[PDB]
């Protein structure tokens, strides 16, 4: 209900001040007083409006010589006390179990180059992704399913030489592979000269020329059995799961390339729990996301808040030098370019030898040493440095 | 100009002091009068007997003669009075 | 891998002479052009 | 905190080293 | 000063007042390798009126002496107690019978527990038992709380407490005793057990002022003072005072003054005979400067010193300069 | 493959020498004091980055919208 | 219940560990060559193997 | 031990009633009605009387020398 | 004993459960019965106090 | 053997024994107990603490005269001198001194008088393990009487601290700069929004919540006696005004008693605590005073709760108030105000009892119909699964998708069983009342002392471990019934059965362990970022570069806005200042 | 004799003559103590090496308990003996360099060139320089033949934790610290400049222990309980 | 005697013997009925086997947690017999 001059007011108003504020904070205090209804607005409001949020983001910047490196540190480390394991499986996937907590803040700033139950959000592509059953059938083509799993038994005959292989009717069925074409992943094994009776129906017999010892032939049916069917590597099951309008695969392995390779699949939207792989692909800037998303995330499970601002400065000091480095003692705490603090960080001698050896000498430019020794750090207090005339007073 | 928040930042901290520094400006100035400065408000008609009391008091009124002087990163000093004259 | 560290060197060395405006930018960009093409043929 | 630098230094005038001296005794 | 109150034949007396550390067993040792003492002598911060005195004598032949102290204790404040069913607490305060609530009969709590610990606690054990216990007070009757089968159960408890002459939901009508007002709802009461823990403030308090260092370290410890740590450190930190982590980290802590070769950059030493500095490299020709570090970080230079590593303090100006 | 269509992705751009000149000059440092990104990274081998270059990232952040983080390219 | 020793009562708390002389069967580390494992702990006259 | 001089709630004298009620109570009388005879009627000199040990009668024959 | 504590006027439990009497503590009682308020009375009793 | 490599390595060692943290002078530690009549920032001390720990205060020509009179009075006397240091720097003391008079008419400017800590003195206080920034705080010392530390329990949160006998540590500064540096930088009430996110740190607990709502309560009615006993406790003189009732009775209305505090500017709109149900109206027409509305400074309408005076609550009236009005002001409404809750609370009267818990008998039987239903559908599972009909979920074997289905049908039945509970319940309770408006409650928590207790799960499953088929010998065979792996249809005032019981135990066993693992994780972890992290520092141009010179964000945050003084996790809420402007025409 | 700050620390392998020098005497008593108690001179407990009795003199110094910093002293090995501390770098000087001359085995030009990039790049990118450096221990240690000499090397193992074997002929043969510190003291100092070390501040021969230091009495004090009898650290 | 006295045990297991708890009857009787296991997050657990042998809530906060409990109100250790004569009877039936 806004009239037209004072719109017009407004609108003046916030083009003076456009450049006292950041653009979006300007974007958001025009789309808010537009909003305003209901109530009369004059001229001495708008005024006062402006001028009170102008002053407040005034209020709210940060000052120089903080120590935001050790509050930061704090406001991140101080939650792991409250982070529990409360919760063990994925959204309402109750078979899904995957760890999320304190063990995988841990992890993640960490950089374990595998992380604990790794996990994968496939999104389908547009033509995938209304229909349940396509959905179900591209998660079905990719589980990593051995020859040990869906065969129901083997048996190993030695005056045959011969192994037997018999299946299920319904896990043959499950697992939507022909009995055809596991005998046609055999034969292209080849790993010897090799006999194929079909024997009965969902089975068949293998015999050997050149079996040699029955330790090779037992050696030859662990190879057999630890024979992948179909789907690519590391993924151990894919769940088809409801998000709302759109249907997802929920991934208990992580294997960026080879989804990426899966027809079917958009690569534009693919989320990875690893935060190494898609370094590999992705780049840097994407891991940093990724690694701020991922504490995001898990600080949220827990029902805690912290800031998103200090989740931006660890991601951004993890990957400082271009690869996402551990946060001890073989990473950015590894190279201080200071070795009292070196030494100090993780009680060792080996690092004092090694800079005595190298001839290093530390600059003291850092806080841990300078409180070693006794002289005043360069944070807060110590930035500043006063000149004081005492003549005139 | 390396962002506009940058300039927002720097002409926001032109005119204004810091909590750091004002915390240095009294711990100097309570420092001075401990070792026998003599304080130039009145000492008379104050509640407090407190050195750091008084050198706050000082700090509010803007009597002591202090220069801060800020080193930015890239060779800048800037030189901000507390006289307020 | 010599070749990465050497080139890291020329390029230090090149922006450190920028930095004491020893030469204009314009040449500054053909010579890191130059040693980019260089140092990456041999690679 | 005495860091003691001598910069353009003149040589002590052996004539006036007696004037010098008076002037300080007057300080 | 110390010996006032130890008899003739070197034990203290039975029931007498010992303060600090009054000695109750005097006891003299001839060396090992000219008399040392090794009398007993009563803990500092431990006051007492000492109980038994017992003389025997050990089976190799060693007269033995055993002195039995004992010291009341009143509850206070921050005493701990707790209940028998995992409420454990301080004493918040100590209130006189007339500033309690008092119930139209007059009784006045004994402890005063605040309803809030019940709920996320979910401890229903205690309600029950002092409803119990107010039913087996009035009554007489024997209460029997076992699990699974307690008797009488709940329902005749409160049907009894009503008969006797009490509310049968085991509240009662309260005045306050302080204004005389009487409370708009009514309070429960009930006889809950209490036990009183070992853990009193009496003998929890560690306190220090200046006081003794250690021979090799130099630093404060037995009464010994509280450990400062990384975590306080970084606390100290993260709020950016200076001034304050030196005072917290060096000046009441190990501060110790030493003198550096200028060209060299070991550590010197000042001769009191003559006023020159002394290197120990570079003898007497070297000038010395005095700077002012913890005693831990000249412990730690001496201990790199004596293996093979050189560490060489490098000087600088302690002005700015500029 | 293209990756630089991903979300996680931000918007890559390679700055032209006078504004690096100019960025180093009013930050006050050498270049390699900024965080550096090697150029064999996928997003930056993308954009043909060189080494001894700065790169210009815009990122998405709910702060201020759009935000322009600098890069230096190193070898390898 | 208690021995007094030098005149101050000690007592053995119960210990309790894994039965003796009894084989337990269980699956070996993933990922290894060892696929299943067992267990025996023989308790001697004054030794355990 | 002993029993209290005065019940800790109420300064009311308890330690005189502790023979009679103690003994009537142990002669086959419940104890309520000797309670309420005796003169405690509030519950607090009960809780007094009823839940008492006497752990002096034990003591006094391990009694310290002195 | 080296650390002994005594408790002045002990009071066996009123609500006490059977097993109470067969291990004799209401003979070795470690506590004693407090007329208890469930209430707000101060504020000195919050927090577990 | 020890040697001199192992001197300095390892725990104890010279680097962390020594180096990195020393043992201080001037620290005490003792248990610490309540005290709300302290202000926010004030630290009770006691006695013989105060004559110990001392303080060096060198003499000048302003407090002359009363240095003297800490001379005056002996070590034993507080407040009074336990050294005294000449200019000269020879120490005398004081226990020792023939006549105190005489010396103490002899000092002069330039001696030091080391004296015991009086009121007003600023000392450093803490809580180990010290996780976070506002875990040491500086407070002004107040001397007690009695034996341990008295803390305001307002202080309790940022500590981390209850009274359970655990104790808190206090250093004394004795440096000048120590002492202005601690006074201007760490004061309590300067900290009172966590840096963690834009929220107030410091608040009312559960007894002060309680005490405000039943304060802000439409019904209430206080008669002038009445309000002068609550407002005596504040530090507040002036005309009261007409009551809010004049005719017939002369009635002060709660809110009107509330409304004497806040500022005459202040506007606020938001909703209470107790709206975050069925009972919302999400709007300032609702008949239960659930939506808080503040005009002008005057509570005219919503009552106080833990979204409007609770601690850890961004966004909340108390935090907007503070965060216009400056710490200052945060602390004197914080003193007053919530002694004022604190007294209504005494003089009204609150407790616990078993009715307010006790559900009906016919909730009851209606709980057991649903207990039946729910074991029946189970049952029906559990038999089509072995008929071999069960119809498995995609993706999932039969097993799982057995348990699965068993799970969410007991996990439907709790839920629908709460609900009965809590609509067969009183309207207002004293445990409803600390459950709805965030005092020490939950709505799981009223379900498992009313209701039920539900389904016990161990490690996200049912209680499997026992016998071979079984979870205990006291059921059948390869017994899948609800009842026999850990579910327990028994609330807390019903009782436990035996089996009940200890499947309740099984389930809570896991969290004393948690605990204890947790802490020695976290506190490593924090270790880690703290060592990697500790260089950082915010310089003059808004740039987030190391001390060794690198750079690492070009601008802090993208806005250059510290998180301790942003609203949540916004620079600016426009809709505040909105509401700031025209909240009282709105 | 003004009061200065610590600007840094130069860190350094300590010379046998800095050792020598430093030193306030030399220690060739076995025995500790006297039969009666008193120290005896020139033992592990000489009263010049410091004081921590209070009220004694120091007769290097002359100072009481507070103000003596400790003196150190210095024992001479018959033979040279390997710091443990050291060996994997005395290792990486081992097998880089040949015995015969002491250059590193690699062609001279390359040198040149590996010295001037290390030398423009050895403090501007710290991990860049140890990467060349690491390359060039690699290529040094994979060319069994010295360029400058031509003499053949053989490969030297290392068994932990001191043991050096060479293999001469078909067989293994310890290797001597002194004549480890021989190949050492054989290595020009620009060559070890090149390898990353410091060849003013550090020598690979003075990895070799020569002179060992006695500490002060102060860091390693005699603490005597009243109950028991007179205990030594195990220093 | 050297055995019972320190509590360090000759087959390398430590704390056998403990000095007896007396700060009342409560503690003394449960040190005495204490079971202490010589070993993880399955160990710690509360197993079904438990019931009516070891008390479900007796039991240490912290790194004990589950690994120290006390003997139930009707458990016994069993005393043991010789072997033969349970092989005897086995044979013989
Ligand atoms: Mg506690
Ligand atoms: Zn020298
Ligand atoms: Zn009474
Ligand atoms: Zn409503
Ligand atoms: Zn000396
Ligand atoms: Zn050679």
């Amino acid at each position: 209900m806004i009239d037209e001059k004072l719109k017009g007011y407004i609108d003046k108003r916030l083009n003076e001040i456009k450049d006292k504020i950041p653009d979006k904070l300007h974007e958001d205090l025009r789309a808010a007083i537009m909003d305003i209804n209901g109530v009369e607005l004059t001229e001495e409001d708008i005024d006062r409006i402006i001028d009170l949020t102008i002053r407040e983001y005034q209020q709210s910047l940060i000052e120089p010589g903080e120590a935001i490196g050790v509050v930061t540190a704090q406001s991140v480390g101080e939650p792991g006390t409250q982070m529990t394991l409360r919760t063990f499986h994925f959204a309402g996937i109750r078979e899904l179990n995957v760890t999320l907590g304190l063990p995988r803040l841990i992890e993640i700033v960490d950089a374990r180059k595998v992380p604990s139950t790794p996990m994968m959000t496939i999104y389908l592509t547009d033509e995938y992704k209304t229909d349940k059953d396509k959905a179900l059938d591209i998660a079905r083509r990719i589980e990593y399913t051995r020859v040990e799993n869906v065969v129901s038994s083997v048996s190993v005959d030695i005056s045959n030489m011969s192994i037997t292989l018999q299946f299920d009717q319904e896990m043959l069925k499950d697992k939507g592979v022909s009995i055809e074409e596991i005998k046609k992943i055999i034969t292209k094994l080849k790993l010897g000269e090799i006999r194929i009776e079909d024997n009965d129906e969902y089975s068949f017999t293998i015999y050997f020329e050149k079996i040699d010892s029955i330790m090779a032939l037992f050696k030859m049916r662990e190879k057999i059995l630890n024979t992948k069917i179909k789907g690519v590597k590391g993924i151990k099951r894919a769940i088809v799961q409801k998000k709302g309008d759109e249907y997802v695969i929920i991934t208990d392995g992580s294997n960026l390339e080879g989804i990426m390779n899966v027809t079917g699949v958009d690569i534009n939207k693919i989320q990875t729990n690893n935060i190494h792989e898609v370094e590999e692909v992705l780049g840097i800037e994407a891991a940093r996301e990724l690694i701020s998303r991922e504490i995001k995330k898990v600080l949220e499970e827990q029902g805690l808040d912290v800031d998103m601002r200090h989740i931006v400065l660890v991601s951004d000091i993890m990957t400082r030098t271009g690869d996402i480095r551990q946060i001890g003692r073989h990473g950015v705490t590894g190279e201080k370019s200071s070795v009292l603090a070196r030494a100090a960080f993780e009680v060792t001698v080996k690092h004092l030898l090694d800079a005595a050896a190298r001839g290093e000498r530390e600059e003291f430019k850092g806080v841990i040493e300078n409180i070693i020794i006794g002289q005043p750090i360069r944070l807060g207090t110590g930035i500043v440095e006063l000149t004081m005339k005492p003549n005139m007073r | 100009t390396i962002d506009k928040i940058n300039e927002i930042f720097k002409e926001n901290w032109k005119n204004k002091l810091t909590k750091y520094e004002i915390a240095r400006i009294i711990s100097a100035r309570a420092l001075q009068l401990s070792m026998g400065a003599l304080p130039l408000i009145d000492t008379s008609n104050l509640k407090s007997d407190d050195v750091i009391s008084i050198a706050e008091e000082e700090l509010k009124r803007g009597v002591l003669p202090i220069t801060i002087r800020r080193i930015y990163p890239n060779g800048q000093v800037e030189l901000i009075s507390v006289r307020k004259i | 891998t010599i070749s990465d560290i050497e080139m890291l060197l020329k390029d230090t060395e090149i922006w450190d002479k920028l930095l004491r405006n020893e030469l204009s930018i314009e040449e500054a960009k053909k010579m890191f052009d130059d040693v980019a093409r260089s140092y990456s043929k041999a690679d | 905190s005495y860091s003691l630098k001598t910069i353009e230094e003149h040589f002590v005038p052996y004539s006036i080293a007696k004037k010098y001296i008076k002037e300080l005794i007057d300080t | 000063d110390y010996y006032r109150l130890l008899e003739d034949n070197g034990v203290v007396s039975p029931e007498v007042e010992v303060k600090g550390g009054d000695v109750l067993i005097g006891k003299v040792s001839p060396p090992r390798f000219a008399k040392r003492d090794t009398s007993i002598v009563t803990r500092h911060g431990e006051n007492g009126i000492v109980d038994l005195v017992l003389i025997t004598e050990t089976l190799e032949g060693n007269k033995l002496v055993k002195v039995r102290v004992r010291d009341l204790r009143i509850p206070e404040i921050g005493d701990k107690f707790a209940t028998r069913h995992g409420q454990k607490g301080v004493v918040g305060i100590l209130i006189d019978q007339v500033d309690m609530p008092y119930t139209a009969k007059g009784i006045v709590p004994d402890i005063i527990l605040n309803p809030h610990a019940l709920p996320s606690r979910m401890t229903i054990g205690q309600i029950m038992e002092a409803i119990g216990g107010k039913y087996a007070a009035l009554s007489g009757k024997p209460v029997d709380a076992t699990p699974f089968l307690e008797t009488p159960k709940l329902q005749e408890m409160q049907k009894e407490i009503l008969k006797l002459g009490h509310l049968p939901d085991s509240t009662e009508v309260v005045y306050d005793g302080r204004t005389g007002q009487k409370l708009k709802s009514r309070i429960l009461f009930g006889i809950v057990y209490y036990q009183k823990l070992h853990h009193m403030v009496a003998d929890k308090m560690h306190a220090r002022a200046r006081g003794p260092v250690q021979i090799l370290t130099r630093q404060p410890t037995e009464e010994g003072g509280l450990r400062f740590g990384e975590m306080e450190r970084d606390c100290l930190i993260g709020f950016g005072t200076a001034m304050l982590i030196k005072d917290r980290l060096l000046d009441n802590s190990d501060k110790a003054v030493v003198y550096i070769c200028d060209q060299c950059g070991y550590v010197g030493w000042y001769d009191r005979s003559k006023n020159r500095y002394v290197c120990p490299v570079h003898g007497d020709k070297s000038v010395l400067h005095p700077v002012t570090v913890s005693y831990a970080f000249k412990l730690l230079i001496q201990e790199l010193m004596s293996m093979v590593i050189s560490p060489r303090l490098i000087l600088g100006e302690k002005v700015n300069l500029g | 493959i293209d990756i630089s269509n991903h979300e996680l992705v931000p918007k890559h751009e390679i700055l032209q020498l006078e504004e690096a000149y100019k960025l180093v000059k009013e930050l006050g440092i050498k270049p390699e004091q900024l965080p550096w990104i090697r150029a064999s990274d996928p997003v930056a081998k993308s954009i043909g980055a060189k080494p001894g270059d700065i790169i210009k990232i815009t990122r998405k952040s709910p702060f201020t919208g759009e935000s322009v983080t600098y890069r230096y390219v190193i070898t390898g | 219940g208690y021995f007094i020793v030098n005149g101050s009562e000690k007592v053995i708390i119960a210990q309790e560990d894994l039965a003796t002389n009894r084989v337990l069967v269980d699956y070996g580390k993933s990922g290894s060559n060892i696929t299943h494992v067992a267990k025996v702990t023989s308790s001697a006259a004054g030794y355990r193997v | 031990m002993i029993i209290p001089i005065r019940c800790f709630t109420c300064g009311a004298v308890v330690a005189d009633k502790w023979e009679p009620f103690s003994n009537r109570v142990m002669g086959g009388e419940d104890p309520e009605k000797v309670l309420t005879e005796l003169g405690v009627n509030r519950y607090c000199c009960r809780r007094m009387l009823l839940s008492h040990v006497n752990i002096i009668r034990e003591i006094i024959h391990y009694t310290r020398p002195i | 004993d080296t650390r002994a504590h005594l408790l002045h006027y002990p009071q066996m439990p009123l609500v006490q459960t059977r097993m109470l009497g067969v291990i004799g503590y209401n003979d070795r009682p470690a506590g004693a019965n407090a007329i208890l308020a469930i209430m707000s009375y101060t504020g000195y009793n919050m927090e577990d106090s | 053997l020890r040697t001199l490599a192992q001197r300095l390595k390892g725990k104890e060692g010279r680097f962390r024994g020594n180096l990195s943290g020393k043992r201080v002078d001037f620290s005490a530690r003792t248990v610490i107990s309540p005290d709300p009549n302290l202000s926010i920032d004030e630290v009770g001390i006691p006695y013989t603490i105060a004559r110990m720990l001392t303080v060096p205060e060198r003499v000048t020509n302003i407090n002359i005269e009363r240095i003297r009179q800490y001379i005056i009075n002996g070590p034993d006397k507080w407040p009074g001198a336990n050294y005294v240091i000449k200019p000269d720097g020879r120490r005398i003391d004081l226990r020792y001194v023939k006549d105190r008079k005489e010396l103490a008419s002899s000092i002069t400017a330039g001696y030091v008088v080391e004296r015991h800590l009086v009121d007003g003195d600023v000392v450093l206080f803490n809580r180990q393990p010290s996780l976070h920034r506002i875990s040491m705080m500086a407070h002004k010392v107040r001397v007690l009487p009695g034996r341990t530390f008295r803390l305001n329990l307002l202080d309790c949160p940022p500590y981390n601290a209850d009274f359970d006998g655990d104790e808190m540590n206090l250093h004394v500064p004795q440096s000048e700069e120590a002492i202005a540096e601690a006074r201007e930088l760490m004061l309590v009430h300067k900290n009172i929004i966590t840096p963690r996110y834009g929220g107030p740190i410091i608040g009312g607990g559960q007894d002060y919540i309680s005490g405000a709502y039943l304060l802000s309560v439409k019904t209430t009615l206080l008669t002038v006696e009445e309000v002068a006993t609550i407002l005596g406790v504040t530090d507040f003189v002036g005309e009261l005004g007409e009551p809010a009732i004049l005719a017939p009775k002369p009635y002060y209305t709660g809110k009107q008693v509330i409304s004497l505090f806040l500022p005459k500017d202040f506007n606020f709109h938001g909703p209470a605590n107790i709206s975050k149900g069925p009972r919302a109206c999400k709007d300032e027409i609702c008949p239960h005073d659930s939506f808080i509305v503040i005009k002008n400074g005057l509570l005219l309408e919503g009552v106080f709760d833990k979204k409007a005076i609770g601690n850890q609550q961004p966004e909340s009236m108390l935090h907007w108030s503070i965060r216009e009005y400056g710490t200052e002001y945060g602390k004197w409404l914080m003193d007053n105000v919530f002694k004022m809750f604190i007294r209504f609370l005494e003089m009204r009267g609150f407790t616990m009892t078993l009715e307010d818990i006790t559900i009906p008998d016919e909730a009851q039987n209606e709980i057991t119909t649903k207990i039946k239903e729910g074991y029946s559908q189970v049952d029906e599972y559990i038999r089509k699964f072995n008929e071999g009909q069960l119809e498995p979920i995609p993706g999932r074997t039969i097993e799982e998708s057995l348990e699965s289905y068993i799970l969410d049908t007991l996990d439907k039945l709790r839920k629908v069983a709460g609900e009965i509970a809590t609509k067969y319940l009183d309207p207002f309770n004293n445990v409803y009342i600390m459950a709805i408006t965030g005092a020490r409650g939950s709505e799981l928590n009223i379900t498992q002392m009313t209701a039920l207790l539900g389904q016990q799960s161990v490690r996200g499953e049912r209680i499997r471990r026992g016998y071979r088929e079984r979870t205990l010998s006291l059921f059948k065979y390869g017994d899948i019934a609800p009842e026999a792996r850990g579910f327990v249809k028994n609330s807390f005032m019903r009782g436990l059965s035996p089996y009940e019981m200890f499947f309740h135990a099984a389930g809570g066993r896991e969290g004393l362990v948690d605990t204890a693992v947790k802490t020695s994780q976290s506190g490593y972890m924090q270790r880690r970022l703290i060592n990697a992290l500790s260089d950082l520092r915010i310089e003059y141009d808004g740039t987030v570069r190391s001390l060794y010179g690198d750079i690492v964000q070009v601008v802090y945050g993208d806005d250059a806005v510290h998180p301790m003084y942003s609203a949540h996790s916004k620079s600016v809420n426009v809709n505040r200042v909105i509401e700031r402007v025209i909240g009282w025409k709105r | 004799m003004s009061e200065k700050i610590i600007r840094g620390v130069k860190f350094g392998v300590l010379s046998p003559n800095e050792i020598r020098q430093m030193s306030v005497t030399a220690i060739i008593t076995s025995e500790v103590y006297d039969e009666d108690g008193t120290p005896i001179e020139g033992g592990v407990m000489d009263p010049k090496l410091g004081v921590i009795e209070p009220g004694q003199k120091c007769p290097v110094c002359g100072n009481t308990l507070a103000g003596c910093p400790g003196h150190f002293g210095h024992i001479e090995l018959i033979k040279p003996v390997i710091h443990i501390g050291y060996v994997k770098h005395i290792y990486d000087f081992l097998r880089s360099t040949c015995w015969r001359c002491g250059r590193i085995k690699i062609k001279e030009q390359d040198l040149e060139r590996y010295k001037r990039i290390y030398n423009a790049i050895k403090l501007r990118w710290p991990s860049a320089a140890r990467r060349l450096v690491e390359y060039i221990k690699k290529i040094s240690i994979k060319n069994l033949e010295c360029p400058h000499c031509g003499e053949k090397q053989f490969k030297i193992k290392l068994e932990k934790p001191y043991n050096f074997n060479e293999e001469r002929n078909g067989s293994i043969v310890k290797l001597s610290p002194s004549e480890i510190r021989d190949r050492l003291e054989r290595i020009p100092d620009s060559d070890v400049e090149l390898l990353g070390y410091d060849p003013k501040s550090s020598r690979p021969e003075w990895m070799i222990l020569t002179v060992l230091p006695v500490p002060p009495i102060t860091i390693r004090p005699s603490i005597t309980i009243e109950s028991g009898i007179r205990a030594e650290d195990d220093l | 005697r050297h055995a019972l006295a320190t509590g360090n045990w000759v087959g390398g297991r430590t704390g056998v013997s403990q000095l007896l708890d007396r700060t009342n009857w409560l503690s003394m009787l449960s040190h005495l009925r204490r079971v202490v296991s010589s070993l993880n997050f399955e160990a710690r657990d509360l197993h079904g086997t438990q019931w009516g042998r070891m008390c479900p809530f007796e039991t240490p906060e912290g790194p004990n947690s589950g690994l120290v409990k006390n003997l139930a109100l009707l458990a016994q250790v069993s005393v043991g017999i010789n072997e033969s004569v349970v092989e005897r009877v086995a044979y013989e039936l």
